[PDB]
């Protein structure tokens, strides 16, 4: 209840009964003083005509009022939309037809038109199963570039299985070397944890729910640390062969560096609003991190430049990402979509594809990290074709095909190395390694 | 959806937690007042017929 | 099924529903209840006064 | 400037020239209708002499949370109404009693003068 | 929703444009077809001024928890009412009674 | 009689000239505000045009909460039907947008038509 004069909540109210207006006492007292009058009817008032005042549930029923207003007038244009709607839905069932009478005349009209009118891949013929387990997909476990005796990076492939207390990992780098590893799962109520990455020195990273990394050594089975990251937003990226830190980052795009040994850390992006991350991959010169989600939202941040924004790239919400890689020359960015590939040269403006996006519910695939080998796989043909990019033709070119002698595989990753081409086909629960052979 | 609404929620709950407690500690110091204001009224009305008798 | 689809609704409500509101309505409720404690404790001192006062009238008459 | 009958503040706030004092307006005139009389004073009062004078929490965003809320607050007022009535008798007894103890203090003093 | 002149619901409701007010449609036409004129006001009415309602509780709801609720505040407040005259009658009577008891202690 | 916006029986009901239904002033006056229009007819109208017309107890909140899910119920049947309808029409408006497409594509092929001697 606002005085009329001050348009603020008198201290010592009072009423004139000429406006039946709340004010301050002294304003209207002055004002009837400088004024004879009233100050909003200007009719004649004395002082003592004026009125000094002795000194949720109801708001809540309006409100419920207002709110059922709102609601009705929802409802209500929700019934004259769907009338408008219906209307337009009959209207273009006949748009249909009344495209018929042009859009088909002009169907007609073209009737008559048309009447009118890094190592190189060999030759791999044969195939062999090595290994079948199984394994808990929702253990994201990120594979591991390891330099080989000769110096040089093979990277790893692991899959994780969490059972009965403990950790088991199947790695592999090719078709000649496949190790399994078990270690306890360190959480107490034999909780699985979300993300695992190798770190130096027989570390592993073991993220939990919580933002709670545990370091286990691999071969003591002790744990090293414990760490709680200072972050409200789910971490979707941590890797280990960043060799003091690891890296880690929020699905809200905080990126942050922390010390194994000790409390050395730092923040070099902070989270976002309006975005949100599943997963993440880091460029070879260990600068460049994406950050995606299926929904096509893959954002580049530069990692040494904490004020360089973020280079958001083009992709369709649609076209569903399923992985992100940085190919070995260091210029190319590969999207693995649901059914197509879309390669982005770094070199070039953000956006710049490499090659034009083309399409080849059945298969799955993966490329190599030459970004220039795939392997596919068909659940109807129960094969593995080979497809190379054609230097020439600038295209993913049909090389082999070869049939497995077995349920659906959802999933599939490559992995090669001296001893030879592997695909490791996923199921929603199991593996299957296959060595692929002249 | 029910997260969402959550996020949404959140992102008043920090603006208009500078605003609630402020809120809460004035209702409350009324609270302590209006019962000290009915006593204060209680004896102005018993001395005022003392005053008459 | 059905307490869940009305309620499915309501969730469609609460997305909705306050920029508005955000400063300006909740600045002008607390200033409003600081209004309130002001002249509360005004009147208060003010009753207290009065008592004072029509004690010593009593003990004057 | 709160509701005499509610401790609101009103929804449509109306004063009393009789007892110069504040009222949300049903209330008032709920009172006037049945007993043409203010409510504070018992002063006669038609509606023609009452003067017409000229926020939601971020959980209380929802149908659920809101009804929940109104149905505790008037649950509330309910228990609220009956304890009410049972101290309003317990201070009752104590007035008839001490009326009483008046005119009985007023027989000791005639026994003690 | 009532026909002013029945005080029922009308079985075809209509307004008149002049009174602002239901009518059943035969009621409000045999005025109109005698008269010209509306029957509450008097003023010239013609069947073709005559709005011609097309036919179709949360707030009834509403209304009576509210018209509840002044009756719960109205009856608290009576209690309130009697609580602060009897508390002040208390208080009169106990006070009175102190100084007859300031009497008695003197005694 | 009731409200052509609420479905529900006016507390202060109102009819507008032009469709000639009763609504709650209310839902009209904000219609009206945010529109300037009949809601039925979607003519402009003004507010001065709307004619205003001259005229369980524990249970009651359980019989409000039942009546308002019954409402919000009828909001969920309707929002979920207009969006199987936003639905079908979403996929018959990819039939005009295709329509356009294939006939901007065949606006192409007229042109190769016409070379086609």
């Amino acid at each position: 209840m606002l005085c009329a004069i001050s348009g603020k909540v008198p201290r010592r109210p009072v009423l004139s009964p000429k406006s039946r207006t709340i004010f301050e006492k002294s304003l209207l007292e002055q004002y009837v003083k400088d004024t004879g009058n009233d100050p909003i009817t200007n009719e004649p008032l004395s002082i003592e005509e004026i009125v000094e005042i002795v000194p949720s549930i109801p708001n809540l029923l309006t409100s419920l009022q207002n709110e059922w207003d709102a609601i009705m007038l929802e409802n209500f244009k929700l019934r004259s939309t769907l009338d408008s709607l219906t209307k337009k839905l009959s209207t273009v069932m006949y748009e249909r037809d009344a495209a018929k009478l042009v859009a088909a005349q002009l169907l007609m009209e073209k009737n008559e038109d048309s009447k009118d009118l890094a190592p190189k891949w060999p030759i791999l013929k044969n195939l062999e199963l090595l290994q079948a387990q199984n394994y808990s997909r929702n253990i994201k476990t990120f594979p591991y570039k390891e330099l080989n005796k000769s110096m040089y990076y093979d990277k790893w492939v692991c899959m994780c299985r969490c059972e009965d207390g403990a950790l088991h990992f199947t790695q592999l780098k090719d078709s000649k070397t496949i190790t399994t590893i078990t270690t306890p799962n360190p959480r107490t109520g034999g909780e699985h944890p979300a993300i695992i990455s190798r770190g130096p020195c027989n570390r592993l990273l073991l993220l939990y729910p919580g933002n709670q990394i545990t370091i286990l050594d691999s071969k003591t089975n002790k744990v090293l640390r414990e760490i709680e990251v200072d972050s409200a937003n789910e971490i979707i990226y941590m890797y280990g062969h960043n060799t003091e830190y690891f890296i880690w980052a929020d699905n809200r795009g905080t990126i942050g560096f922390q010390s194994y040994e000790d409390d050395s850390q730092y923040i070099v992006h902070s989270a976002k609003s309006d975005v949100e991350y599943s997963s993440g991959v880091l460029h070879k010169d260990s600068l460049l991190l994406a950050l995606y989600s299926p929904d096509g939202i893959l954002d580049v941040y530069n990692l040494s430049s904490p004020d360089q924004a973020s280079s958001r790239f083009p992709v369709d919400e649609e076209a569903k990402i399923k992985e992100v890689k940085f190919a070995d020359n260091g210029y190319w960015m590969v999207v693995e979509c649901d059914q197509t590939v879309v390669c982005f040269d770094l070199r070039k403006d953000v956006g710049t594809l490499a090659y034009p996006t083309y399409t080849i519910g059945t298969v799955t695939y993966d490329i190599d990290d030459s970004g220039k080998n795939m392997i596919a796989y068909s659940n109807e043909s129960n094969s593995l074709t080979i497809y190379k990019f054609d230097k020439k033709t600038k295209n993913w070119t049909k090389d082999e095909e070869s049939a497995l002698c077995l349920a659906d595989f959802t999933d599939m990753d490559v992995v090669c190395g001296d001893g030879g081409i592997a695909a490791i086909l996923k199921t929603n629960d199991s593996f299957n390694i296959v060595a692929l052979t002249p | 959806r029910m997260q969402h609404i959550t996020q949404g929620r959140t992102s008043m709950k920090i603006q208009f937690k500078t605003a609630m407690p402020p809120t809460e500690v004035l209702l409350e110091s009324i609270q302590s007042k209006v019962e000290s204001i009915e006593q204060l009224q209680r004896k102005l009305q018993h001395v005022q017929p003392l005053e008459q008798q | 099924l059905g307490i869940v689809d009305s309620y499915l609704k309501h969730q469609e409500i609460v997305l909705d529903t306050l920029p508005q509101t955000v400063s300006n309505q909740w600045r002008i409720n607390n200033d409003y209840i600081r209004q309130t404690c002001t002249i509360v404790e005004e009147m208060n001192i003010q009753q207290r006064k009065q008592i004072n006062d029509l004690e010593i009238y009593r003990k004057r008459l």
